[PDB]
RNA sequence: AAAAGGGAUCAAGACAAGUCAUCAUGGCCUAAAUAUUGUGGGCUAUAGACGUGCCACAUUUUCCUAAACAAAGAGAUGCAAAAAUGUGAAUUUUAGCUAAUCUCAAAAAAUAGGAUAAAAAUAUACAAGGAUUGUAGUCUGAAAUUCGACUGCAUGAAUAAG
């Protein structure tokens, strides 16, 4: 019923090139 | 209507004054200043009434009053008209005869 | 970046942005059948609310090359942005110049 | 997405909860255009204004407003010194 | 601190309630110097009512006017103050409503009819030499002048208890 | 204007009809049949152009009760399509005779345009000529328009 | 002056008939994306590809 | 008369009255005019006293006057608090919805303040 | 026309289509002088009445074959035909068959051509090459 | 003398009678309103300009049926065709002749 | 160039006679009227569209009720002023499918009109799409015949029989002179 | 018909006039950077002040009602009827036309009626005006916070013609 996990769960690490 | 016009020389009075000088104008000339003046009296009166009938009615009664002879155009008229008669000599005056006659 | 060809299949006037803009087109020409998918998804309220996040989710993280509002027409002669022309794809200079001597078809001076 | 029959803009961001107790360093983010939505209401942000990145705590009452809302870009403007 | 150029800041009495409206409402009757048409016959009492009269133009009784302005029988967009005795052609239409009217009141009948035509050609008109055949035949004429003054919302209003129906008391009154 | 929704508002803030008015509600009965007048009389209502709104029922009435006095089986009817009419409109305008006004003769031209002469007001000489031209610039005789021509015009 | 239940049989039919979506209560079911050509072929072959020299 | 200890003129419409208080306006005002069966054009000095009685006891419920500028200067204190760009203007009294600052910004810093007038 | 049986109707002169354009006279800031640019089409059109469908396809090709350049033509061609349009169109198989016998000629390709691969995304994709993309 | 614009009325069709006098000047001028029966029907323009270009179809309608009325029609301005067209927007020019703002400084 | 098209019109163009064929007008069953572009040699997208219009009353097959029916479904097809149904396909890549689809249309249009469940009579039927015009003609009662001729003869004689006994009685109003003797009599003060 | 009108065009030379940031080019410079690529930000800052524009400061204005009259241009990188829903922006759904055919699309002022006045200055009569701001929405687009265009409600600044 929640849709939080979508937002973490595509946030691949190193998404932006560097910081 | 006013039967002149006052057109002035720009400098030629002496110390940087023009020189005003009368000049007859013809009809068409002399309905439009007269017409002009009436509708300058006009705007400036206090509004009566309601209706389509507002300006026309106003200027009317101006049309009127100029026949009786107690209307403030006749005060424009001989107010212009005395400049005529101030500077009905200018007419020959040394200045405009002299503009580059003294190289 | 990865979109730049490493052989250049550009025959008019090349430039940084002519050949940055080139690569968006080609980009978007693969990935519009794709992109309009996700929009369709974003926009059916018909759909559960989790569809409609995930694909509201994925149409971010596309690369902004595919993005067709970064497409923006560029001058042939000339490579300029600024004041083109979509009948002619050039400047409105290098437009006045070729129509006066005869290298742009049908266009001539107007008087009336 | 000003339109409301179409949800809210979200990002993908790392907004993992805390195990209880347990020390997190703030989410860095440059997305200024995501909405404050209520799920990370007490997370701590730090959220990029071009050049540094400027923390920000979430609270009731910045929920619905952008993360670039809090981070000002250019500085105040002064005359003289 | 703003130092721009800005302009410095620098009659009768006024007219009284009501006077205004009533300067684009009054209605003239009369033209003093208009000059008094030789020949010109008033109208009798079934005058309006005579196919030989068609064509001509016969004068308003000087009692009948008054109950016609009582009414507000005349509109300023009429020109009535261009002339000096109020009258009015016959035409024949004129006829043909009188002579509806004068059989109707004699058998008890009622009749119920609408006038309809273009912008000006003359229904309003129409309605006043119908008025004008009633006072003068010993009727009662209940004439509502503008229609507008009733739906326009410009007039006190209250409901009726128990009923759909809504009142006018100032209007009535009036 | 009493052929359509008034312009006044119930406690609900809902439009009341015309006809709902009292005063309204009398002149309507006795247009339509439903109040007799015992000694009888006539109830001659007159409609304007001037500021004036557009009824559909009370336009389709008006031609559908000249149709049937002019003898013609194809009476127009409703716009089966159209949400512009008032039920309650129809039935007043049921059985209503009419008047339709038009310009006047060229004869009754002829005697108001004597009349405006013999005032002063209209400095031309009436004749035949001069009475069709008249008769022509006002829309084949609409006294209205007869009289911008000839009374509250910038010549005389 | 005609049901707007009885026109909806009708309007019901022609979308039987010619193929189309039949949306009495406009729901907004994102067929405006699908009705929109595509654009993407037209906007490639602006610049010249690289030819003869 | 006096509505809600408020004189008013005779020469006066209602519909102008009651659109005097901050809250109210053409929507509300003709509203409470047809409760009452009020028609627009009505001035002051032709109401009832009963009926002049009646429009106070309704407009003390509504939410008008005072009410109505908690509700505004309570959004514009938030953004404040919070530490908003738009608070920030309200502070520092300049523009607010993205406008040019370079000139004409007169009306921003004239009424543009953390306790607005209204 | 004449010579094929079709009496034609004209030439009409259809309203010529004018664009315009106004651009400055220089590359930089001197915009206080401009000048106006058009492209004027004049166009006519010659319409054919009582004509035999095929007869008036042969006019058409005797047309493009003889074109002038600097000339473009746009045909609309109007046709009777019965009910059942679908079977009409496989029992004609068999006549069209027989007459692209010598024609099959012109396109020569390799045993199970794999360039293509599926047929009609290739008609659909290089039409939009060939036609400058739409 | 019926006259008919556009299957209307010269009073329907014509709201300013200034328009109406001009349109059938040329029948005014030689006194043959009441011996003619127009039908016109026009097509673009104005009000007036409508008007006058009626007046100028009269005439030549008019000189038909008695040729011998056009040195009448000629002093009563019915056979001349006014050219005055409006003029045309010029680049640098807010107006066919009006101008911006000219800055000396 | 001149020459090679008048070497064309003189010696080519005659030979194309011997292949012409006459026309014959559509006997009844020919009820259908396609239409299909051409852009000689050009790739044009709108090549690919194929117009058809019919009119109800060429199918004999279907009864009145059955007609009416078939222009309530056509719905804005329908042209109610010169009663044909026209619609167009552009929906496939190719011609002929377009004129495929369009014959297998009509087919069912006919089909459903002849469907007994639901005949649509109390739907009157809908010509809100269509704008109609109303043209305008010269009154028939303003030609000058022979007959009419009479009738002016008589209208300008009864005019003139009216101004001059209104001038033998002196009683022809002129507003001019009406003014003037007034004026001059000190009869305005 | 005619006393016609407008547009384009308008030299050499000078102003070392403008442009090495369209393009092109001599010389001189950068070549792990004065080159190339992405995320976000900025070009939209604001004490004072200068330029062009819009609009308003009611009485020939504005507001309400009604059954008039245009031209030109745009739609294959698309103009969208009719119908239905919403106070509204707009939405749902596509008929037709790729066009003297179909659509945008409706002219407005005007003409003719009608309403409002102590129409701002005597505080119990604060006119017209629509800036500023709060709030709820809609459309385009990954994306509308810095920083978009429209809509509803509420708020109601200066402004007496300079
Ligand atoms: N029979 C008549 N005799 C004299 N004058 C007349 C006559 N009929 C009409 N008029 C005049 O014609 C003008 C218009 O007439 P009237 O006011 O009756 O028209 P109307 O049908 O009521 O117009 P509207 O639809 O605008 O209300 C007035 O000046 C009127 O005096
Ligand atoms: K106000
Ligand atoms: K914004
Ligand atoms: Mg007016
Ligand atoms: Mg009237
Ligand atoms: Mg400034
Ligand atoms: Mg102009
Ligand atoms: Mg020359
Ligand atoms: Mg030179
Ligand atoms: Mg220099
Ligand atoms: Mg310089
Ligand atoms: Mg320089
Ligand atoms: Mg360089
Ligand atoms: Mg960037
Ligand atoms: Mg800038
Ligand atoms: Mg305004
Ligand atoms: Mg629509
Ligand atoms: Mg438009
Ligand atoms: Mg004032
Ligand atoms: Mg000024």
């Amino acid at each position: 019923d929640s849709l939080t996990d979508l937002i973490s769960g595509y946030a691949t690490e190193n998404m932006n090139p560097g910081l | 209507a006013p039967l002149i016009k006052m057109r002035g020389y720009k400098g030629l009075a002496g110390g940087g004054r023009s020189l005003e000088v009368p000049q007859p104008i013809p009809a068409r000339q002399r309905r439009s200043t007269a017409f002009k003046w009436i509708l300058d009296v006009v705007n400036k009166k206090p509004s009566k009434g309601s209706g389509r009938t507002m300006f026309a009615h106003r200027v009317a009664e101006e049309i009127v009053a100029v026949v009786e002879g107690r209307s403030s155009v006749w005060d424009k008229r001989m107010l212009i008209h005395k400049l005529g008669t101030a500077n009905r000599a200018n007419l020959n005056s040394p200045a405009l005869q002299l503009k580059g006659k003294r190289f | 970046s990865m979109f730049r060809a490493k052989k250049l299949d550009l025959g008019c006037f090349t430039n940084v942005r002519v050949l940055r803009d080139h690569s968006k087109r080609k980009a978007f020409l693969e990935a519009e059948p794709e992109r309009q998918a996700l929009r369709y998804v974003i926009r059916n309220t018909t759909l559960p609310a989790r569809t409609r996040a995930v694909a509201q989710l994925q149409l971010t993280q596309m690369h902004a090359y595919t993005r067709p509002t970064q497409i923006r027409n560029r001058c042939i002669l000339g490579g300029k942005s600024r004041g083109i022309l979509r009948d002619f794809k050039m400047t409105r200079y290098n437009f006045r110049m070729n129509a006066l001597m005869g290298n742009i078809p049908g266009v001539k001076k107007a008087s009336w | 997405k000003r339109s409301v029959w179409k949800g809210p803009h979200i990002v993908p961001l790392p907004i993992q909860r805390p195990e209880p107790g347990k020390k997190i360093a703030p989410i860095r983010t440059q997305a200024r255009s995501a909405t404050i939505l209520p799920n990370f209401v007490g997370l701590k942000f730090q959220v990029h204004n071009g050049k540094d990145y400027i923390d920000l705590t979430v609270t009731e009452e910045m929920v619905g407003h952008k993360l670039g809302e809090f981070s000002a870009t250019r500085k105040p403007f002064i005359w003289g010194k | 601190q703003k130092l721009r150029f800005k302009k410095t800041k620098k009659s009768g009495k006024p007219p009284l309630p009501g006077e205004r409206k009533a300067y684009r409402k009054k209605i003239v009757l009369s033209n003093n110097n208009a000059l008094p048409v030789p020949g010109l016959e008033t109208l009798r009492p079934n005058d309006l009512a005579k196919q030989d009269n068609v064509g001509s133009v016969k004068a308003l009784p000087e009692d009948v006017v008054d109950a016609l302005r009582a009414m507000e029988a005349f509109k300023p967009t009429q020109c009535w103050g261009i002339f000096r005795q109020p009258s009015v052609l016959i035409r024949q239409e004129t006829v043909d409503l009188t002579k509806k009217m004068k059989a109707a009141g004699a058998d008890g009948k009622t009749i119920r009819m609408v006038i309809e035509g273009n912008r000006v050609t003359g229904k309003s008109l129409l309605l006043l030499q119908a008025m004008t055949h009633a006072f003068m035949n010993d009727w009662v004429v209940l004439h509502i002048p503008e229609a507008q003054e009733l739906t326009t919302a410009v007039t006190e209003y209250a409901p009726i208890e128990n009923s759909p129906l809504w009142t006018q008391p100032t209007y009535t009154l009036k | 204007h009493i052929m359509k929704v008034s312009d006044y508002r119930n406690p609900a803030f809902e439009l009341i009809h015309s006809h709902d008015l009292a005063l309204v509600k009398l002149f309507t009965d006795c247009l339509s049949g439903a109040t007799v007048m015992p000694n009888g009389g006539a109830v001659l209502g007159a409609t304007t152009r001037g500021n004036s709104p557009r009824s559909a029922s009370m336009e389709l009435a008006i031609a559908q009760r000249e149709a049937e006095k002019a003898g013609e089986k194809e009476v127009p009817q409703r716009d089966p399509y159209s949400k512009k009419y008032d039920d309650r409109v129809e039935a007043v305008m049921k059985s209503v005779e009419i008047l339709r006004l038009k310009g006047v003769s060229k004869t009754e031209a002829r005697g108001l345009l004597e009349y405006w002469a013999a005032s002063g007001m209209l400095k031309k000489r009436v004749d035949e000529s001069m009475v069709s031209e008249k008769w022509t610039l006002s829309g084949n005789g609409v006294v209205g328009e007869m009289e911008r021509a000839s009374l509250l015009t910038m010549k005389a | 002056s005609v049901p707007r239940a009885r026109l909806l049989q009708l309007v019901k039919a022609r979308c039987e008939l010619f193929s189309t979506t039949f949306n009495p209560e406009g729901i907004r079911t994102g067929n405006k994306i699908l009705r929109q050509r595509l654009k993407g072929p037209a906007l490639a072959t602006y610049y010249p590809r690289k030819n003869v020299g | 008369v006096f509505i809600l200890g408020v004189n008013f003129n005779e020469h006066k419409l209602v519909q102008k009255a009651l659109e005097s208080f901050y809250g109210l306006g053409q929507q509300a005002s003709a509203r409470i005019l047809a409760k009452y069966s009020i028609h627009p054009r009505a001035k002051m000095g032709t109401l009832p006293p009963k009926i002049v009685t009646a429009l106070t006891a309704e407009l003390s419920t509504m939410t008008i006057e005072n009410d109505a500028r908690r509700l505004v200067l309570d959004n514009i204190k938030r953004l404040r608090d919070m530490g908003t760009y738009r608070g920030r203007r309200h502070a520092m009294g300049l523009p607010v919805r993205g406008q040019q600052t370079r000139n004409q910004i007169a009306n921003a810093r004239k009424l543009n303040k953390i306790e607005r007038h209204g | 026309a004449y010579y094929l049986g079709l009496p034609a109707f004209g030439p009409v002169p259809l309203p010529r289509m004018i664009e315009r354009w106004t651009v400055p006279k220089s590359h930089f800031i001197f915009k206080k002088s401009q000048e106006n640019f058009e492209r004027v089409t004049l166009r006519r059109l010659i319409q054919i009445k009582d004509g035999h469908p095929e007869t008036v396809q042969l006019w058409l090709a005797f047309l493009q074959k003889h074109a002038y350049y600097g000339i473009g033509m746009k045909a609309n061609v109007w046709e009777f035909s019965k009910l059942g349009v679908s079977k009409a169109m496989d029992e004609s198989k068999s006549e069209v068959e027989k007459l692209l016998e010598t024609r099959w000629e012109h396109l020569s390709h390799v045993s199970d051509m794999k360039g293509v691969g599926n047929f009609e995304d290739f008609l659909a994709k290089e039409r939009l090459r060939i036609s400058g993309g739409r | 003398g019926e006259v008919l614009v556009n299957g209307k009325t010269l009073a329907e069709y014509f709201g300013r009678v200034h328009d109406r006098e001009s349109a059938v000047w040329a029948l005014r001028a030689t006194n043959r309103i009441d011996k003619y029966n127009v039908w016109v029907k026009v097509e673009g323009g104005g009000t007036t300009g409508q008007a006058e270009a009626i007046t100028l179809a009269i005439a030549k309608a008019l000189l038909a049926h008695e040729p011998a009325l056009k040195p009448a029609l000629r002093r009563a301005g019915c056979v001349t065709r006014d050219p005055r067209k409006v003029e045309r927007k010029k680049h640098g020019h807010v107006k066919a002749r009006k101008m911006p703002t000219w800055v000396k400084r | 160039e001149f020459r090679e098209y008048a070497r064309i019109a003189v010696w080519e163009m005659p030979l194309l006679s011997k292949y012409a064929k006459p026309f014959v007008p559509p006997t009844s069953e020919e009820v259908l009227r396609f239409r299909y572009t051409t852009y000689m040699g050009e790739f044009h997208p709108a090549d690919r569209k194929v117009v058809v219009e019919f009119c109800p009353k060429d199918l004999r097959d279907l009864s009145e009720v059955q007609q009416r029916k078939l222009m309530k479904l056509a719905g804005p097809r329908y042209n109610p002023e010169k009663d044909i149904i026209k619609m167009s396909c552009e929906k496939f890549e190719h011609q002929a499918q377009n004129k495929r689809y369009l014959g297998d249309l009509i087919e069912k249009m006919i089909a459903a009109a002849k469907d007994p469940k639901d005949t649509f009579e109390d739907i009157p039927l809908d010509t809100r799409h269509h704008t109609f015009t109303k043209k305008i003609s010269f009154p028939k009662e303003w030609l000058l015949t022979e007959e009419r001729k009479k009738e002016l003869e008589a209208a300008r004689q009864q005019a003139l029989l009216k101004d001059a006994e209104k001038v033998v009685q002196g009683a022809l109003v002129d507003g001019a002179d009406v003014v003037k003797q007034y004026l001059e009599s000190g009869a305005a003060e």
